[PDB]
RNA sequence: GAACUCGCUGUGAAGAUGCAGUGUACCCGCGGCAAG
RNA sequence: GUGAAGAGGGAAACAACCCAGACCGCCAGCUAAGGUCCCAAAGUCAUGGUUAAGUGGGAAACGCGGAAGAUGUAACGGGGCUAAACCAUGCACCGAAGCUGCGGCAGCGACGCUUAUGCGUUGUUGGGUAGGGGAGCGUUCUGUAAGCCUGCGAAGGUGUGCUGUGAGGCAUGCUGGAGGUAUCAGAAGUGCGAAUGCUGACAUAAGUAACGAUAAAGCGGGUGAAAAGCCCGCUCGCCGGAAGACCAAG
RNA sequence: ACCGGGAGAUAGCU
RNA sequence: CCCGGCGAGGGGAGUGAAAAAGAACCUGAAACCGUGUACGUACAAGCAGUGGGAGCACGCUUAGGCGUGUGACUGCGUACC
């Protein structure tokens, strides 16, 4: 007797669409992250991931309370010397809200070859209007 | 018919004749020979001379059909060394099998 | 029966080879330790 | 009497070796290193084969909670529920089953929340 | 050691002697009178129990021929056979000789190994006597 | 200026990989007398271009 | 001794490439700058 | 008390803090400390408040300030958190080699059938430096041995399978072609992994700087299968109180 | 200054 | 007999039980270095192993999920004296 080993290649991951427009950051980044992870599907397998390709909408209309629209700020080594450009979550969510995004979901979601693997499933996009739309990602809200 | 050759004892390193012996392995003759003849390494005179012995024992046990042979195999190895006031004298075992098929 | 003849039980001791192993109880050094 | 070593020697360094097949080339040829790296792994071994049962039951627990949540229920609440039930399936069998049957789970948990009041 | 930071001699070297080189010395011991006479009795006791012991009050041979022992080996249906006498006849004892299985000693000639080794024992009544007035 | 350990075979194969050489594999048929020979060189018989030379 | 020989933060018989967290980096060569 | 001479777990890792004494195995359940947003498993739990300060998540004394600290926030473990922080109460779960459930052993007694001296219960022990006690495997030599196997194939080497708590033991493919040796005992020059231990062999650095006067070579021809440094001729150049020639010694 | 022997000379300690 | 340089070395035939006995000559393992075969790797960070492990080729009960060769990936894991 042997416990069942989710087939990396034959589990199904379908698509469904989220959309925050005005909901914490913090909840978006758990609930995405779990998703993501397929720790919500009966079939989990910490050996190989069966979550479901995410798509992130509205970026930039992330709700964040508190006096984190200040006090919050995102830091990335330049590297080289003296490499201390830092970046206020500010402007960067001005500019690209899509990198905000990802890098939250790259700190909750573990770091590795696996890690990297589960951020390659999510794609975050500014604009309503999403290009895959062929697959027809089904509609769940969190 | 398969054919081997090899020659012992020879007066070169173990792994520089290696490098020219690449150049034999999955060849064919007709051309190898020409790229031996023009090769600037000294093994390449060991190389073609070990495949001329080859070539010619293959045409003298087999009947006829020289052309087509294909090489198959070849390698190299370190052989006995002399030891003289240190310094150590390498010599290299160089192996060549060419079959029809 | 020839071969029958052996030493009558607890006549004969091997007696303990030190400096022979670490499995055998005492380990190197003789068994005097330092 | 002289008594040659050479055999005994050989025969120890073969079995040990044996042991040492596939350890990144040194470690599987060389005694020195081979015994260490035996004795290491051997050590790894003994730790893991206690740690197995740790790991299928973290396993079998992340499957439940997730098969629960599918359901509509916390782990904790479905355990309850369960246990007050009078059922004492262990939860490996749970596990197994809520992913080759999902009827059958779906009566524990609906089990479940009828006896967790 | 012939020859001359040790030196090359030393028993760690090679071509070097022993640490604890073994000296010409004896392994035998001293046995007492009691002690022998009790295991001589013990093992003619065994010997008789078993029924391994025939006892002929003649067995010489007219002529030293190995011919005729043999064929009065034959004739006692016995191949392992130490014959043990009280005297020891020149006939018997030269015919025996060439026979390896077949030995033959004389009455002080008593010894365990010979008892022990030889499967069956063939002793003549002036044997037995000697031996019942000896230390017995 | 020291070794603190043994380099391993797999990091000589590694460095040893750039020191294959390569094959000419250019081969030039003289017009006449027709046997290959290194391209702008003169023949071992003495030819070039079909041209004949000394050759001595 | 054997190597699949990274930077930063913290612990450290007290400056960590092998410890915990964290970021980066396709694999492998060549000539120099000597911080270790 | 711990370590010395105890593994296991929790606190980011941490030898001194907390829980917690490893007979072995099992893909079973319950609990200690510690936790239930993830990484990383469990309530995004319930009741009434405090905390809008990112204090929590680093700081005294003193009168909310005090507060400035670890080049990076870097003193929350990372994200992130307005409850995912704190106070008081409650249940439910995760949670160690802890306990229980099952299987398999070595020892300790206690009890009886008392035996043939074993058997059936019986509760318990089985971490461990030094040290002590008890019990075993393996190799040469000798008696057992003019026994037995072996040219229908033994030793040594090399793979497979079967065995036992264990040193280990047995059958078997493969080159091998002449010894090995049952059982019980005796007798050891007896079991290797570090002592800058010793003899022999083999890799690293490595195709690496260098190729050892910076007086300076070049051409035609010859031997040779292969030729600048092998030989002859020719042009130039170095030394020329020398780098020239002779004697004493070797 | 070198060779063979007393000499496996003797104490500590690694 | 041939290649070969009238060398060295090698390959055929024969002798030879055996030339996997050829003057480097009984049997011939490791450290050391080679070719073919089966598997993995060029987005992947740390005593390089340990349990889990899909996949990749072969023979088997001619599937019935058995083993052999490798381990993409994963929880854990700071050498000996």
């Amino acid at each position: 007797m042997k416990t069942f080993t989710a087939k990396p290649e034959t589990v199904k991951r379908d698509w469904y669409v989220v959309d925050a427009t005005g909901k914490t950051l913090g909840r978006l980044a758990t609930e995405l992250a779990r998703r993501l992870r397929g720790k919500h599907k009966a079939e989990y397998t910490p050996h190989v991931d069966t979550g479901d390709y995410i798509i992130v909408l509205n970026a930039d209309k992330v709700a964040v309370t508190g006096n984190k629209r200040t006090d919050k700020v995102y830091y990335h080594h330049t590297g080289h010397i003296g490499g201390i450009k830092q970046a206020t979550f500010e402007e960067m969510i001005a500019r690209r809200p899509e990198r905000v995004i990802e890098i939250a979901v790259k700190g909750m979601l573990p770091k590795g070859p696996l890690g990297r693997a589960m951020f390659r499933k999510l794609k975050v996009y500014a604009g309503n209007e999403h290009n895959h739309a062929a697959q027809q990602p089904q509609v769940l809200d969190i | 018919m398969e054919t081997i050759a090899k020659h012992r004892h020879a007066r070169s390193s173990a792994q520089k004749v290696r490098l020219v012996a690449d150049l034999i392995r999955g060849k064919k003759v007709s051309q190898a020979l020409d790229i031996l003849t023009y090769t600037n390494k000294k093994a390449a005179v060991l190389v073609k001379k070990v495949l001329e012995s080859a070539i010619a024992n293959a045409e003298h046990n087999d009947g006829a059909d020289i052309d087509d042979l294909k090489v198959t195999k070849i390698f190299v190895d370190e052989g006995p060394s002399m030891k003289r006031i240190r310094i150590l004298k390498r010599t290299s075992h160089i192996t060549v099998v060419v079959s029809d098929r | 029966r020839l071969n029958t003849l052996s030493p009558a039980e607890g006549s004969k001791k091997a007696g303990k080879r030190l400096g022979r192993g670490i499995g055998s109880g005492l380990g190197k050094t003789g068994g005097r330790g330092h | 009497a002289r008594v040659k070593r050479g055999v005994i020697a050989r025969a120890r360094h073969k079995k040990i070796l044996k042991q040492a097949k596939g350890y990144y080339g040194a470690r599987s040829r060389v005694y020195r290193v081979a015994f260490q790296a035996v004795i290491k792994a051997g050590q790894y071994a003994y730790r893991d084969r206690r740690q197995r049962k740790r790991q299928f039951r973290q396993l079998w627990i992340a499957r439940i909670n997730a098969a629960a949540r599918q359901n509509g229920i916390s782990y904790s609440k479905f355990i309850n529920g369960l246990k007050k039930a009078s059922v004492e399936i262990d939860r490996k069998i749970l596990a197994d089953i809520a992913v080759f049957d999902k009827v059958a789970f779906t009566a524990l948990v609906e089990k479940a929340k009828a006896a967790l009041a | 050691v012939t020859g001359s930071s040790g030196s090359i001699k030393s028993p760690i070297w090679r071509s070097g002697g022993v640490t604890f080189a073994a000296r010409p010395q004896d392994h035998s011991q001293k046995v007492n009178k009691k002690m022998y006479r009790g295991a001589l009795k013990s093992i003619l006791s065994e010997l008789v129990r078993q029924d391994r012991l025939i006892v002929v009050e003649k067995f010489s041979v007219e002529a030293p021929k190995t011919k005729l022992l043999a064929q009065k080996l034959k004739d006692m249906a016995l191949e392992d056979v130490l014959i043990i006498t009280g005297e020891l006849d020149e006939n018997l004892f030269l015919a025996a000789r060439n026979l390896h299985k077949v030995d033959v000693r004389d009455a002080t000639g008593i010894d365990p190994v010979s008892l022990i080794a030889f499967d069956k024992v063939v002793m003549t009544a002036d044997a037995v006597k000697q031996v019942e007035e000896m230390l017995a | 200026a020291v070794q603190q350990n043994k380099p391993t075979r797999s990091k000589r194969g590694m460095r040893r990989s750039h020191d294959a050489l390569t094959a000419v594999t250019s081969l030039s048929v003289d017009k006449t007398s027709g046997e290959k020979h290194l391209r702008h060189h003169i023949t071992a018989d003495g030819y070039y271009r079909g041209r004949k030379v000394i050759a001595k």
